């Protein structure tokens, strides 16, 4: 017989009992709702397949053992977890085990977020939170859950075979026509599987330290946690930090572990007519994620019904209030980068173009261009790159790029090879997780010709091809672009022309919708203001900065207009 | 009679022993009788017992490493094999001390009575750190009768590999009976159970193992550049990857000059990864013991630039420190230097003493090791207090030496040079790896030099685009990359330290300022100093110059200075403690002589015209200067010794408003 | 042009405690019984050894009593298992005599000496023909009867030299193990064993062949071995039946000790062969592995 | 017994010097291994022979440890069971073969000690044809030399050398269809190692040494004889062999304590009209000086003088292989033609000048390389 996990059918029965018993008080009324129980009955409404426990909902039970008990040792508790939430949905909704489903059991809000450096080889196998930069994501692809076997020699199949990460195949043969275990064979038709997705993370820009580059990091998602990631966001995963066999590991410096069959308690004879099997132990770590909750790409759904339906009373009225200011314009003009003193018609620009145009499809097929495009060209130090950290810290989804340090391929899409095999990917560039964004390039003629050929040829069409190796394919490149640009020479030449000032080529010139052109003129009184204004905000930090808008509602302001269609 | 370990001279009695006697009865007064030091033997700290202090503060604290000087092992008379044992054979002898650090630490608390539990003690398992084993030989100068020895390197780190979980401990699980066991390593090969372990299922071949039950332990590869005391004739510098464990992973990061210690090793390697047939050429590795990121002859890193990494420090125990430790009567000696009159001169003059003269270059280098002080926003705004300096000037001004003695006083900045430098050599740079044959990301010289100074020697030789890529670092103190693998913003946080000629090789005062400088004007806005080192011909000066280079060949080996550690401890505790705010007396100071020189730019291209940057860099000076006589408060004199410090490193009283030459003879004074 | 890396060793440290059941505790234990036995105040075993040795006599006699004397747990595992006893006795006892030979040519003024035979009498109860069942197969018993016939001596082979017929590697298996009848427990390998052996740097597809080796006869060395026909004695018999009879092999200097008709006590193990009347049915015979004469005729 | 061989007991190497040639002419004997060859007349008859080649040194890998016998230990029996190795590559034990071992039911599982093993420092180098034993129209070709035991670092790129040793084959390494028959490649084994030019840093003051310095100093003028010496075919320019006498001999290096130090290598032009046998000066300057570089103003680029990053197949690993300034380190590096060289050439002279170091910041390495060369 079996033997059974004692800690974990204390475990099941704590979660259980925490499933069935947990209940909190309302807020606008006071009653006591049981919170999972109602979830459950949510689930069974809509036929769900995923339950979300919030983690000090469990913490709070008992003096905290139980959460402990699930966050240190996750991977083993899981499937007492599944079968305590399978006996609960018995007792209270039986039409859902119907349909036997998966459930999938998501923790969020833990009290500690980690880096991806703090993941230490301590945690394999417990709860983690995590957080990083989606740059990579796959395609949706079944993975193999509950496999279907037939015996060579039975020509008899066997169903529900549980499949632990690498591909098992079960040796214990319950039909008894043969005698022989190891000789299977896979039926994909009947066999059961599961969505599987793998996204790869990079580390955030603050997070990086003083002389490391970032390290990446491939994490799964599964079930209905699929596609909730998107390359270019900021993205917190909830999951179990877990395990991946590794190959690459096999040049490196160390004693690398490996398994040897233990031959003791096996008699033999010296017949004749000496092999044994073993194998290397290397691996990576990897993260498994139950729950993704995607925070803002920011420091801080088109149809404008779905928004206004987002919103709680007090924003909303917030909204209704700002709107119904006629003097709004002049108060989001003056609220666009509060750190740089002047240059009003910059702002108006940037504010334009965070809000963007309307796209239209002529009859016979093309398509007008609703993003407008601003180059800002001047003399050194008129606070033109202020404009765009200040965009790229704003504007949600929105990338800033240096105009020497970026390349075809980064700037647009690159076509990557992994592991020296003979997959070819396609990683996102920058015109890309800029996507109904605004793209930022400081030094545009510091730029080469053939970025420049690269980025225009996104510019007229809107996309993005790639014929590099085996890929084909058509990417799209819908992004408004904010370029600050010096003239040749350094110095703006005001004896001629805009084309005689800037290198940059003519295909770019006749895209871009509003040159911006800085003059450093040297008068007492604003040089005495601008002098006053840059001191007072070295001494005073954020005290010096007041502007009439907030971050957040001005964002908040920039969504609900771009829902309209003038 | 007395045991011997087979292949070794190590008898663990006798060892234990000896380390007891050496840890209950050592004083410094033996190492520095060792040392030749006798003059420098004080009462009260040499006379009392070092390393039962150390241990109680290790108990007081609820630490568990040791670090030991093999230097005090040879000090002691009892010890003076046992070094030697140290050295030759550190796989035995460590874990001997290690043993007898428990049972010290055990005798402590119950021969004292202290109330300390005793379960805590046994519970815990306590590891020695040796260090100082012995002169810095390069490891190309070592042999195969090294192998399994104590040495140390000195070198910068590159680049290291994500952590590694490699098996301690094997957990398998029958299939039929769920029965769970698990099974320790026994070095590096694991005993897979070919039967269940029950006497009730016996079934062969039904226990599996389970990669996620199962308990790892960290292990970190890392890639270091050695530099070697001692280079012999046309050999050119290589990069050895060493393995750190446990606590130790990511204690260095890239860019750092640090001091490993740690057994020599050798592993074979298999020619297929099909196959179990090994190659005979064994690889070469460094198995880290203990890991030195602190030197007295150089500054510290910024506290500012590891906040995160130091909290990580706290959290995962490595107990490694980043910044020297300062005592009571060093700081009370830091306080009585800075009550000085003469401390700006007597700090410039102490920087570079055999270089003469150039009193305002030092100074203006003086300032940029300090620094000032970093202010990030709340909102996610930042600005970072690091000031850049241009030394453009005649040959033979001892500039490269300048560069030369920042570099070598900076934690981790990169000395580089123009033309021989690129710019995705300078950024990042995509390389494949000779362990793992993968595509792993390196840094570039600013990526490295971040928290430090970036010293660019020859800067007028570079390429207009090469120069390119450094405005974004001179301005926001990052790197904004998009290209194929990287598309990020990384923090380059790098002091520019560069040295250039005029177009002709010399000065020519026909040529006003703007043309012999020779560059661009956003790049040379991005300057905070831009000193014109001029040659004049003097009697006296030309006399005293050299007095003072023909006075260093009068002995084989060569006013008051401060010494080099003294001079990077003071620094160092300014920069970590001091950050001077900004008053209105400063403010309308920096507002009055901003817009000043503003109107005088109004005068007729041929002149350096003020900027905005130019009053940002006025503000950075004020801090720096006001950080260093340890104010936290900038004054009017700060500000005021800025805008001199300015004017007098382009000449400016030397030249003409209108014309913009310099008269050689006229004005300047040698 | 490498020639072949050596494999050698050298004890160094005392490892694991052995345990009785080891192999080299067997040969041990063996060796001392050898050596320190004393019958009344005569080692007569070495001395017996000695003997043997100076008359070019490759054998022993032991009697199965004098280990009862000395240690029953060798006894009981020679008699529960003999298969795997008996060899680590004659190691035991060509062990003894390898140093015993080399004292006695450089004192008393190349030489080979061969497995040495363990040939082993008693005195114990004697099991009829009749009594024997399937619990005494694999295991020493005493028999007595009367011989009906010997056949001719056959040449077995003891060490055999071999070279493959195209690879031209040359190899050499010694037997020790001539107890087995209708089956070849040792045979010539079924491919060349130079691939696998990987002797030369060179390693110069190619495929010798299936059985690719043929014998070196002028360099083999060979024994004789006997079919021996053993019935239970005429006057012990029921009157209605044939007597039954069985098939035994001797070897070496257990062969030409008996004529045919001479009455027997045989000590021997009762063991198997397939014969090619029942689904799995065995023809049991016995492993000679001592005669006792009990008349001698004149 | 079973006991340690004598290879396992043995702390010395042993190598056979060549002998003489002078030795031989005294005895009258013709000995094959006194005479120098180049690597092509060393054919498939002199296979197995102690013999002596003559050329320049190019490559010289870096020194590791080759296993010979590798000592595996055996916790069931107590054993050390040593394996040896003879070739490139091996396999390794698993199951005991000592024979307390051999003999039981219950094999030991064996574990490597590498304390316990026999390794060797091992190098292997690249010996080139000289140009004088080139043929007429041909390119130089290559001869592999192993370098094991303490003969280890007397071999150094750039080196005109005599070294003796031992050809042997080795087994074949090629394409599979490419070969006849038992086709093996070939390696010297070195046993001895000759330089032509005495490096100044091996210099020591022995008895020999002693009695030809002081007749030199005794012979009287000694500066000026030196100086004439240089180039006795080259009338003349008695100052400029002085001077290039003085470039030879170099000043003194000054390190001070606070760490930055001043070069003691002279740097000399020699700027003219042709036909004044500055290119003579400059060759004859190679041929004395032990380390020493000749290049071209446009022969040599930019790769060819800093350092350039390759892969290494036997140690199997990415090393930074020096140009002309890292070959002349600690040497004289002669450039002819110096008018005639590009602007990245001209940058890396003006730092090596000065600062006798190379900061190489590109996408391969970010280093600093010593380059102590002094400058003609
Ligand atoms: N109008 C302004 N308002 C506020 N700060 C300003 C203004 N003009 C300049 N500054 C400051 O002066 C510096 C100018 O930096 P940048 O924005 O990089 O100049 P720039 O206009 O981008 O010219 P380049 O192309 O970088 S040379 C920053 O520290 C700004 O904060
Ligand atoms: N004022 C000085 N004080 C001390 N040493 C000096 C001084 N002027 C020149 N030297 C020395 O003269 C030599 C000239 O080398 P450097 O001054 O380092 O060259 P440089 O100043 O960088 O000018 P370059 O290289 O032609 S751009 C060095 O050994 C200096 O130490
Ligand atoms: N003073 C001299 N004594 C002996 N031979 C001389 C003298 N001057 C010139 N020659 C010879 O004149 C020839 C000139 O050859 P080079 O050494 O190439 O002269 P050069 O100065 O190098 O000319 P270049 O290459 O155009 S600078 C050689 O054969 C020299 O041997
Ligand atoms: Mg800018
Ligand atoms: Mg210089
Ligand atoms: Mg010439
Ligand atoms: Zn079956
Ligand atoms: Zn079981
Ligand atoms: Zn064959
Ligand atoms: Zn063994």
């Amino acid at each position: 017989k079996k033997v059974d996990d004692v800690t974990g059918e204390k475990v099941r029965e704590a979660f259980e009992q925490f499933l069935e018993d947990f209940s909190v008080q309302s807020t606008d009324t006071g009653e006591v709702e049981k919170v999972y129980r109602a979830q459950i009955e949510f689930m069974k409404i809509y036929d769900l397949n995923t339950i979300y426990i919030d983690y000090q909902h469990l913490s709070m039970r008992e003096n905290g053992a139980l959460a402990m008990a699930i966050s240190e040792q996750y991977y083993r508790f899981l499937p007492f977890l599944q079968k305590g939430l399978r006996r609960v949905v018995r007792k209270y909704a039986p039409e859902l085990l119907n349909t036997e489903r998966v459930f999938q059991i998501s923790f969020f809000n833990l009290p500690t977020v980690h880096r991806i450096r703090d993941i230490r080889s301590e945690k394999i196998g417990s709860l983690l939170s995590i957080s990083g930069t989606v740059t990579r994501t796959s395609e949706v692809r079944p993975e193999l859950y509950k496999a279907s076997f037939t015996c060579d020699m039975c020509r008899a199949i066997v169903d529900n075979v549980e499949q632990s990460f690498k591909y098992t195949e079960p040796t214990f043969c319950p039909n008894p026509s043969c005698e022989n275990r190891a000789f299977w064979t896979l039926n994909v038709t009947r066999s059961r599987f599961l969505d599987w997705q793998k996204v790869r993370i990079q580390e955030n820009a603050n997070e990086i330290p003083t002389g490391s580059m970032p390290r990446t990091l491939d994490v799964i998602l599964r079930g209905d946690s699929v596609e909730r990631a998107k390359p270019g966001d900021r993205c917190k995963f909830t999951g179990v930090e877990i395990v991946v066999p590794d190959v690459t590991q096999l040049g490196l410096p160390g004693v690398k572990p490996s398994s040897t069959l233990d031959t003791r308690g096996i008699s033999k004879t010296t017949e004749g007519l000496r092999s044994l099997g073993v194998r290397d132990l290397t691996y990576k770590i990897s993260f498994l994620a139950c729950h993704v909750i995607s925070i803002g790409s920011n420091i801080g759904e088109r149809d404008q019904e779905v928004f206004l339906n987002s919103l709680s009373s007090d924003e909303i009225n917030e909204l209704k209030e700002m709107v119904k200011d006629e003097h709004i314009y002049d108060k989001l003009v003056r609220s666009i980068a509060p750190a740089v003193f002047g240059h009003e018609a910059v702002k108006k620009g940037i504010l334009l173009q965070m809000l963007g145009g309307v796209h239209k499809s002529t009859v016979e097929g093309i398509k007008l261009r609703g993003d407008i495009n601003i180059c800002v060209v001047g003399d050194p130090s008129t606070s033109k790159s202020q404009f765009l950290k200040y965009v790229v810290g704003f504007a949600p989804r929105s990338v800033y790029t240096s105009g020497k340090a970026s390349s075809a391929a980064g700037l647009t899409a690159a076509v990557v090879r992994d592991e020296e095999g003979g997959d070819y990917t396609i990683e996102a560039g920058a015109l890309m997780l800029a996507d109904n964004g605004i793209c930022c390039i400081d030094e545009f003629d510091k730029m080469d010709i053939s970025d420049q050929v690269a980025i225009h040829e996104a510019m007229e069409q809107q996309t993005i091809s790639i014929a590099k190796a085996g890929i084909h394919a058509t990417l799209n490149a819908r992004t408004s672009i904010l370029a600050a640009a010096n003239p040749v020479g350094g110095r703006y030449n005001r004896k001629l022309s805009l084309r005689g000032n800037l290198n940059m080529t003519a295909p770019i010139m006749s895209r871009f919708d509003l040159f911006f052109v800085i003059l450093d003129d040297c008068n007492e009184k604003i040089d005495t203001e601008l002098a006053s204004h840059i001191v007072d905000l070295h001494m005073k930090r954020d005290e010096a900065i007041e502007p009439p808008f907030s971050a957040e509602q001005l964002r908040r302001y920039i969504k609900y207009a771009r829902t309209f269609k003038p | 009679p007395l045991r011997i370990i087979w292949g070794t001279n190590v008898s663990i009695q006798e060892c234990t022993t000896n380390f007891r006697n050496f840890l209950m009865s050592f004083k410094y007064k033996f190492r520095k009788i060792l040392d030749e030091r006798e003059e420098f033997i004080n009462n009260t700290t040499d006379e009392e017992l070092y390393y039962i202090k150390q241990l109680n503060e290790m108990r007081e604290l609820g630490t568990s490493n040791l670090n030991l000087d093999a230097r005090n092992l040879l000090a002691y008379k009892q010890t003076e094999d046992l070094y030697h044992q140290l050295l030759n054979y550190p796989q035995e002898v460590i874990s001997i001390m290690d043993q007898t650090i428990k049972d010290c630490m055990v005798s402590l608390i119950v021969d004292n009575n202290l109330d300390y539990d005793l379960d805590e003690i046994e519970t815990k398992f306590y590891k020695v750190r040796p260090y100082n084993v012995g002169s810095c030989k390069g490891m190309r100068e070592l042999n195969p009768n090294d192998i399994d020895k104590l040495i140390n390197l000195k070198g910068l780190v590159l680049r290291s590999t994500p952590v590694i979980p490699d098996m301690k401990v094997a957990f398998f699980k029958c299939n039929v009976c769920d029965h769970t066991m698990a099974v320790e390593i026994d070095r590096g090969v694991i005993q897979e159970p070919a039967r269940c372990e029950r006497i009730d299922c016996n079934e062969p071949n039904s226990m599996s193992l389970i990669h996620n039950r199962c308990s790892f332990a960290d292990k970190q590869v890392i890639k270091l550049q050695e530099t070697p005391d001692f280079v012999p004739d046309g050999q050119t510098p290589h990069s050895i990857s060493l393995c750190v464990y446990d606590e130790l992973v990511d204690s260095c990061r890239a860019g750092d000059r640090i001091e490993v210690t740690g057994t020599f090793r050798s592993i074979p390697i298999r020619a297929n990864s099909r196959q179990r047939v090994l190659k005979s050429l064994y690889k070469t590795y460094v198995d880290v013991v203990h890991v030195k990121k602190v030197s007295d002859k150089r500054l510290d890193v910024d506290t500012s630039t590891i906040e995160q990494e130091l909290m990580q420090n706290k959290v995962d125990h490595n107990e490694v420190e980043e910044v020297r430790q300062i005592t009571d009567q060093d700081l009370a000696k830091i306080r009585e230097v800075a009550a000085r009159e003469d401390l700006y001169s007597l700090l410039a003059r102490s920087i570079a003493p055999s270089i003469y003269e150039l009193e305002d270059v030092k100074k203006g280098i003086l300032l940029q090791l300090f620094g000032g002080t970093n202010k990030t926003f709340t909102k996610g705004g930042r600005y970072r207090g690091d000031i850049n300096i241009l030394l453009c000037g005649d040959p033979s001004t001892s500039k490269s030496q300048i560069l030369q003695y920042v570099h070598k006083i900076t934690p981790r900045g990169v000395y580089t040079s123009g033309k021989g430098s690129s710019a995705v050599g300078l950024t990042a740079y995509i390389t494949r790896d000779v362990d793992t044959k993968q595509l792993v990301l390196e840094s570039g010289a600013l990526v490295l030099s971040d928290g430090g100074v970036c010293c660019i020697d020859e800067f007028d030789k570079m390429s207009d685009s090469t120069r390119s890529v450094l405005h974004e670092v001179m301005e926001q103190q990052t790197i904004s990359i998009a290209k194929a693998g990287i598309i990020t913003t990384l923090n380059a946080r790098s002091s520019i330290l560069a040295s250039a000629n005029p177009i002709g090789s010399r000065y020519n005062p026909n040529l006003p300022v703007t043309e012999n400088i020779d560059l661009p004007p956003p790049l040379l806005s991005r300057f905070d100093l831009v000193y014109l080192v001029l040659d004049k011909v003097d009697e006296k000066n030309d006399r005293e110059l050299a007095k003072h280079l023909t006075n260093l060949y009068l002995e084989d080996k060569p006013d008051d200075v401060l010494p080099v550690e003294f001079l990077t401890m003071y620094i160092s505790y300014a920069k970590e403690h001091i950050h001077p705010i900004i008053t209105e007396a400063a403010k309308t100071e920096l507002v009055r002589a901003y817009v000043g020189m503003r109107k005088m730019g109004d005068d007729s291209e041929k002149r350096i015209t003020a900027t905005t940057r130019q009053l940002e860099s006025m503000i950075r000076l004020a801090e720096a200067h006001a950080k260093m006589k340890l104010k936290n408060v900038v004054e009017l004199e700060d500000v005021q010794e800025a805008v001199r410090l300015i004017r007098s490193a382009i000449k400016d009283y030397a030249t003409d408003p209108k014309t913009g030459k310099i008269d050689m003879n006229l004005v300047q004074t040698g | 042009s490498f020639d072949r890396p050596e494999i050698y060793s050298a004890p160094v440290l005392q490892g694991e405690s052995p345990n009785d059941d080891d192999n080299t505790e067997i040969i041990k234990s063996f060796k001392n019984f050898i050596l320190e036995f004393r019958l009344d105040s005569q080692f007569i075993y070495r001395d017996q050894l000695r003997n043997n040795i100076l008359v070019k006599n490759y054998s022993l006699t032991v009697n199965m009593e004098h280990l009862i004397g000395y240690n029953e747990d060798i006894y009981k595992k020679l008699s529960d298992e003999p298969s795997d006893i008996i060899p680590l006795f004659e190691t035991a006892i060509t062990q003894v005599a390898k140093r015993i030979s080399i004292l006695s040519r450089a004192q008393s003024a190349l030489n080979s000496l061969p497995t040495f035979q363990l040939i082993l009498n008693s005195n114990a109860n004697q099991i009829p023909l009749r009594d024997l069942d399937s619990e005494h197969v694999s295991k020493i018993v005493r028999l007595s009867g009367i011989i009906i016939s010997t056949s001719v001596l056959s040449s077995r082979a003891t060490y055999l030299s071999i070279m493959c017929r195209n690879c031209r590697h040359t190899t050499s298996i010694t037997i020790n193990n001539f107890n087995s009848i209708t089956g070849n427990t040792v045979s010539l390998p079924r491919s060349c064993l130079s691939t696998i052996e990987s002797e030369s740097s060179m390693a110069n597809k190619k495929n010798c062949g299936p059985d690719p080796y043929i014998i070196i006869h002028e360099s083999s060395k060979f024994i004789d071995q006997q079919f021996l026909k053993l019935q239970e004695i005429p006057e012990l018999v029921p009157v209605g039946e044939m007597p039954r009879n069985l098939t035994m092999t001797c070897d070496r200097y257990l062969t030409n000790k008996v004529i045919p008709g001479t009455r027997v006590t045989i000590v021997g193990i009762y063991s198997i062969y397939n014969s090619k009347s029942g689904v799995a049915i065995r023809t049991p015979y016995i492993k000679i592995l001592g005669i006792q004469s009990d008349v001698e005729t004149s | 017994t079973e006991l340690f061989p004598p290879n396992l007991t043995r702390r010395y190497f042993l190598y056979f010097k060549p002998l003489s040639q002078n030795c031989a002419r005294r005895y009258r004997k013709k000995a094959i291994s006194s005479k120098p060859l180049s690597v092509r007349q060393i054919k498939g008859d002199f296979l197995g022979q102690l013999i002596t080649v003559r050329g320049i040194i190019t490559r010289v890998s870096d020194v590791k440890p080759a296993v010979e016998v590798i000592a595996y230990t055996c916790d069931q029996c107590g054993y050390e069971v040593f394996q040896e190795v003879n070739s490139r590559t091996f396999t390794p034990l698993s199951e005991c073969t000592s024979e307390e071992c051999s003999q039981n039911q219950t094999k030991g599982q064996l574990f490597m000690s590498t304390r316990a093993s026999k390794f060797s420092a091992f190098q292997e180098c690249k010996i080139q044809e000289l140009s004088q034993q080139v043929p007429v129209g041909h390119i130089p070709r290559s001869l592999n030399i192993h370098v094991n035991g303490t003969l280890v670092r007397s071999l150094s790129p750039g080196d005109i050398v005599d070294v003796t040793g031992i050809f042997l084959p080795a087994p074949y390494t090629g394409f599979k269809a490419l070969k006849a028959g038992l086709l093996t490649e070939t390696y010297l084994e070195a046993q001895f190692v000759r330089q032509h030019k005495k490096k100044f840093a091996s210099f020591s003051l022995t008895s020999d040494v002693e009695e030809r310095v002081m007749e030199l100093i005794t012979s009287g003028d000694v500066y000026n004889r030196l100086a004439k010496s240089i180039a006795p075919e080259i009338y003349g320019n008695l100052d400029v062999k002085k001077a290039l006498l003085l470039l030879l001999v170099g000043g003194v290096d000054k390190r001070v304590g606070d760490g930055m130090k001043i070069r003691g290598d002279i740097n000399v032009c020699l700027m003219g009209d042709p036909g004044v046998a500055k290119s003579q000066l400059l060759k004859a300057i190679c041929k004395i000086s032990p380390r020493g570089v000749y290049t071209t103003g446009k022969g040599s680029s930019g790769v060819g003088l800093t350092a350039a990053v390759m892969k290494d197949p036997v140690t199997d690993e990415m090393i930074l292989e020096g140009g002309a300034l890292v070959l002349a380190d600690n040497g004289i590096c002669c450039i002819d033609e110096f008018d005639k060289m590009d602007e990245s050439d001209r940058t890396a002279i003006h730092e090596v000048m000065e600062q006798q170091t190379i900061s190489i910041s590109k996408a391969g390495i970010n280093t600093t390389l010593n380059a102590r060369t002094s400058i003609l």
